[PDB]
């Protein structure tokens, strides 16, 4: 939907999970 | 998975389980792209060497789940298949080329805290994010080697070089497979497994930070061996079919 | 197998 990729328990919430943050560091 | 960890809850709510009525058992990962249709691979429904041929009634669609075995009681959602379509140039003879599937589902499920749509890439995201180095997530209720999870599995894994992959086997790969994991000198390991088959490659974009399904669990030879990747369906080069077939049959 | 069972309704 218009709401696709956006998780109820971590961005809708603006919660990061414990390791999205490898995925973003490795987008250079 | 291999060498990956428990998910967190809701960490992959599109995440589904295509589970076999009799017997009952775990069949392959899927993914929820709308209320109505979940994205898989071919091989999870037609392998004639394996005799293998599902239709549409000899399977359920899981979603919402975490633990593998139990019957997630006010958490899951299990839904009927109305209508299976596989790739018409879905090579099951030689590669695997074009390893896609679509289920469509016979009622609509219900979105919750557990349930939710991963979003489909445009050719922009996928040129931004499917480059050699950038790291993917891949989940499944697979072995986690060459015994079976308690619960739902999370690896992070990088894109590898297409000249790496080719090199890797003797399969011959298509434009339409990329393959990934660590080479045996980046420390790190982790791959997906038997089990893990249908479920989806996603990467978090940093430009409108939405989780998108770049690749389908398709292939590999062992798990997590050194110098061997693991190979997925590339979902952007397969949208067109996949807009076909939802646009036409609804 | 080491499956919980599911409710019937949906078999
Ligand atoms: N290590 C991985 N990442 C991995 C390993 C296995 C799978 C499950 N996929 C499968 O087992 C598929 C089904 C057809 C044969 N097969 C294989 O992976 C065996 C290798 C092969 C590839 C392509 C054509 C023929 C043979 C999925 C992923
Ligand atoms: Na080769
Ligand atoms: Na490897």
């Amino acid at each position: 939907e218009a709401d696709c990729g956006l998780r109820p328990l971590f961005e809708k919430k603006s919660l990061e999970d414990k390791t999205e943050r490898e995925l973003l560091e490795s987008y250079i | 998975i291999v060498e990956g960890s428990d998910a967190e809850i809701g960490m992959s709510p599109w995440q589904v389980m295509l589970f076999r009525k009799s017997p009952q058992e775990l069949l392959c990962g899927a993914s929820l792209i709308s209320d109505r249709w979940v994205l898989t691979a071919a091989h999870c429904l037609l392998y004639p060497p394996w005799d293998k041929n599902f239709t549409e009634n000899d399977l359920l669609v899981r979603i919402g789940k975490h633990s593998r075995t139990r019957y997630e009681r006010n958490i899951e959602k299990i839904s009927m298949l109305e209508k299976i379509y596989i790739h018409p140039r879905y090579n099951w003879r030689e590669n695997l080329d074009r390893d896609i599937a679509l289920m469509k589902l016979k009622k609509p499920v219900a979105f919750s805290d557990y349930i939710h749509p991963v979003c489909l890439p445009d050719r922009e995201t996928a040129a931004s994010l499917l480059q050699a180095g950038y790291k993917g997530r891949v989940t499944g209720w697979g072995n986690l080697k060459e015994g079976q999870p308690s619960v739902l599995q999370v690896v992070n894994l990088p894109i590898v070089e297409r000249p790496v992959c080719k090199d890797s086997t003797r399969i011959r790969i298509t434009d339409n497979m990329f393959c990934a994991g660590y080479k045996p000198d980046e420390g790190k390991r982790g791959d997906a497994c038997e089990g893990d088959s249908g479920g989806p490659f996603v990467m978090k974009s940093p430009f409108n930070n939405r989780w998108y399904q770049m690749g389908i669990v398709s292939w590999g030879e062992g798990c997590d061996r050194d110098g061997k990747y693991g190979f997925y369906t590339h979902v952007f080069r397969l949208k067109k079919w996949i807009q076909k077939v939802i646009d036409q049959f609804g | 197998g080491d499956f919980e069972e599911i409710p019937e309704e949906y078999l």
